[PDB]
RNA sequence: AUGCCUGAAUAGGGUGAAGCCAGAGGAAACUCUGGUGGAGGCUCGCGAAUUUGGGUAUAGUAGCAAAUAUUCAAAUGAGAACUUUGAAGACUGAAGUGGGGAAAGGUUCCACGUCAACAGCAGUUGGACGUGGGUUAGUCGAUCCUAAGAGAUGGUUUCAAAGGCCUGACAGGCCACCAUCGAAAGGGAAUCCGGUUAAGAUUCCGGAACCUGGAUAUGGAUUCUUCACGGUAACGUAACUGAAUGUGGAGACGUCGGCGCGAGCCCUGGGAGGAGUUAUCUUUUCUUCUUAACAGCUUAUCACCCCGGAAUUGGUUUAUCCGGAGAUGGGGUCUUAUGGCUGGAAGAGGCCAGCACCUUUGCUGGCUCCGGUGCGCUUGUGACGGCCCGUGAAAAUCCACAGGAAGGAAUAGUUUUCAUGCCAGGUCGUACUGUCUCCAAGGUGAACAGCCUCUAGUUGAUAGAAGAUAAGGGAAGUCGGUCCGUAACUUCGGGAUAAGGAUUGGCUCUAAGGGUCGGGUAG
RNA sequence: AUUCCCACUGUCCCUAUCUACUAUCUAGCGAGGCUGUCUGAUCAGGCAUUGCGUAAGCAGUAGAGUAGCCGUUACGAUCUGCUGAGA
RNA sequence: GAACGCGCGAUACUCUUUGAACGCACAUUGCGCCCCUUGGUAUUCCAGGGGGCAAGCGU
């Protein structure tokens, strides 16, 4: 039943200023200004969120390690699993048919 | 602060050049059992932490407390 | 005082945990429960009770239509 | 319990919306009776299409 | 009149559209019935109108200055209806007469002394007068970035010689594109609790902690000498080099609805204290029983991976959506939002009781515990569903990925996104009040409402005296008149097996139904 | 919008009474009952712009019903008496 | 000419902040760069001081 209001200079109800209520060891309820929530890095090719990477903001990921940013496998931390698989078959696939082109080709201009 | 549960870590942390006191807290509380025990907590802050260690048995309390260094300020409560 | 909406949804709640509970016990088969569920899903049944009596019910009249015609035919 | 959206909302703009809603309804009855005034899709039904159109000149 | 950029707001009651579920009629189409669902030019309190801040375009007469209620005793003072204290009466009633902010004001904040003027009576009072005191930041803002737009250079990148970098025992090579201003409500690295003054607090004091930049040292790894491994996989790690060049993520983005979860408040049981009432009754009414930033361990819906191959179609939401483009099922991986335990931390804060004094007069001893609840209010969040629409502002800033340049060993090879250790953080605002804005208890109402009270504020406003009803007629008037008596029902789980006061024993076939041991007379 | 029917009414015959507010002077300046709610409950009171004739207490074995046994604890509206009482 | 201070400008009864006003901005005591020098452990860091910044396919 006691009432709490901004600590800072903003008196407005905007996203970047954000009230809870805790009681302090004073036995008083007080507000604190709760931070915005960091978001999950998305996938490069579909825009899922990456599996495996810590969600932090854009400043705290230069304090944690590499393991906590990437996945051991090729494109890890920027593309999930099934787009590296589709890009891998769709690169083999493209030379594979490449090949079967210029065969046919070196075939059609063999006859002159 | 930092609580550690290693007893050579915390005589290693009173042994450093820059060590300035430690403190020794004494708790009266209940176990789970219900009868009532004392709790000792020995105090060390490092170079930017405070470290504790939680010892909830009175003779290791008691042979810590004597294998303190002799030039160590030691805070009673 | 309760709006129509939590009644509803705490009776539909019941009903389906209720027949997931008979399923996984074997004493509803796949295709009884998928009906039940239906039918339950469509305000068939108003409590546990109907529930349970329209189970045994139509457990008594699953035995019975086989014979019922033969009963019929022969008076 | 009132909630406080439904206070604020009360305390500042319910007169103005009030106000707002009363004029617009007395608009609609003053142009309800009078004639002209028609949607676009109405306005092009009643035009017809092009063929309609020669056939009406015929 | 029409705009543009960045914010706040777009609430509540009622009704009940598509779609879906279960039924009945019909050969379909369809039509009724019940539920669900929660939509709108729906309702309720050529024209007009269409919330809001900041920025930015095209005669000692009239009278008393109007905000209700004051009374008693004491103190000060020359002087008291107005100052102060106590008592009584009354008021605001969380949508305040309560606590803060932006802008604006500029000392109005606090103390001491005073009533010449002012506060339309008075005044010993003061937002008055005179003299002093008071505003403390690495973490809160500005400072940084860009938005609409403004505006230099030669109208906003244009027939401009508009600039930086690299290689090499001066020549060669690479790249394109324009300054700057514009937000104390947009984006943004980091601080909390307790205490403290006459007036200062996320700024001071005590304790505790984070952020950024920098130079460096030690341990460990870099395993034969040269940039590490594991798992089928999702992926895991104490590390585990990476130039030019080319990309990706966060920043970074419409609105609404129900459902799930967390926290604060509200409600509530037991117990340990303190207070009130008690002619009678009342195990009774009020109040204390709190845990900050930060840190370690652990904890997930969703999503993804592996096995497997599904119609007698199953799974499944409050909302009928999903499955050979791989369901049900079985087993795993991940984000740590958010709970739990612990350190911070009981030493703090709170509630009590007792002992010291013409004095800073503080000392001592206890208790600070264990639970329940939700169409409740406030707020955050997850998966969905609906509708509008440029795939829904930009930039500073951080990170990652492809690529393979270059470098690395014999009295300290190379790297140091692993661990520990050292140093520093300037300028301006901060007192006080306050067209836009923040917080928000309970009970009755049992229909938003109104009424009453808790916490907290008031007693301000010159003072004293001295609409309703109605006999008979009835428009003759005027231009016009929720609570007492019934019955059936009715909530969550667990249970299987025909019942649940009795004498319990309860169908056929079909995997298992705790282990083990034991069979005569004669030669 | 107008006209007729019934019912009602201080519109009128025909005015009368009460409350609040106002106006005046003075000191100074100066152009018994009921509804809702609250005192923990009775009793007794406050508020809601009058809000809209048998007291308090005790007793009865009479008393709707709540609560003990298969003649019987207790609570108990209402009713009766003290009571043309009480004020 | 203006602002702030003790006729004058921190040397104040030499010349602060500005102003045609000149490093860039500006309704801010905001933001830079260059050269010398000094101090605090100091080759790196931090700070103070002084002084500054409105070629050609032509002959
Ligand atoms: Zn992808």
């Amino acid at each position: 039943a006691q009432r709490v209001t901004f600590r800072r200079r903003n008196p407005y109800n905007t996203r970047s200023n954000k009230i809870k209520v805790v009681k302090t060891p004073g036995g008083i309820l007080r507000a604190q200004h709760v931070k915005k929530l960091a978001t999950r890095p998305k996938c490069g090719d579909c825009g899922s969120a990456l599996q495996g990477i810590s969600t932090l903001r854009p400043r705290q990921y230069a304090t944690v390690s590499k393991t906590h940013k990437t996945v051991s496998r090729a494109y890890g931390g920027s593309r999930c699993a099934n787009c590296v698989k589709e890009r891998i078959i769709r690169a083999f696939l493209i030379e594979e048919q490449k090949i079967v082109k210029k065969v046919v080709k070196e075939q059609t201009e063999a006859a002159k | 602060a930092r609580e550690i549960t290693d007893i050579k870590q915390f005589l290693e942390l009173t042994r450093r050049a820059d060590v300035k006191t430690a403190t020794v807290k004494i708790n009266k509380k209940l176990n789970k059992a219900g009868k009532p025990f004392r709790q000792t907590k020995f105090k060390v802050r490092g170079s930017s932490s405070l470290y504790t260690l939680v010892i909830n048995d009175a003779g290791k309390a008691k042979k810590l407390i004597q294998s303190l260094p002799p030039t160590l300020k030691v805070n009673r409560l | 005082r309760l709006p129509s909406q939590v009644v509803w949804i705490r009776r539909l709640r019941v009903l389906r945990r209720l027949l997931a509970k008979y399923r996984d016990a074997g004493k509803i088969d796949k295709h009884l429960y998928h009906v039940l569920y239906k039918e339950s899903k469509g305000n068939a049944f108003k409590h546990k009770r109907a529930l349970v009596e329209h189970i045994i019910q139509a457990k008594a009249d699953a035995q019975r239509e086989k014979a019922l015609n033969e009963e019929a035919e022969a008076r | 319990k009132v909630s406080k959206s439904t206070k604020k909302f009360q305390s500042k703009h319910l007169k103005h919306t009030l106000d707002q809603r009363r004029k617009e309804k007395i608009q609609k009855k003053r142009i309800q009776g009078r004639r002209g005034n028609k949607t676009d899709q109405e306005k092009a039904d009643a035009a017809g299409t092009r063929e309609q159109q020669q056939l009406k000149k015929s």
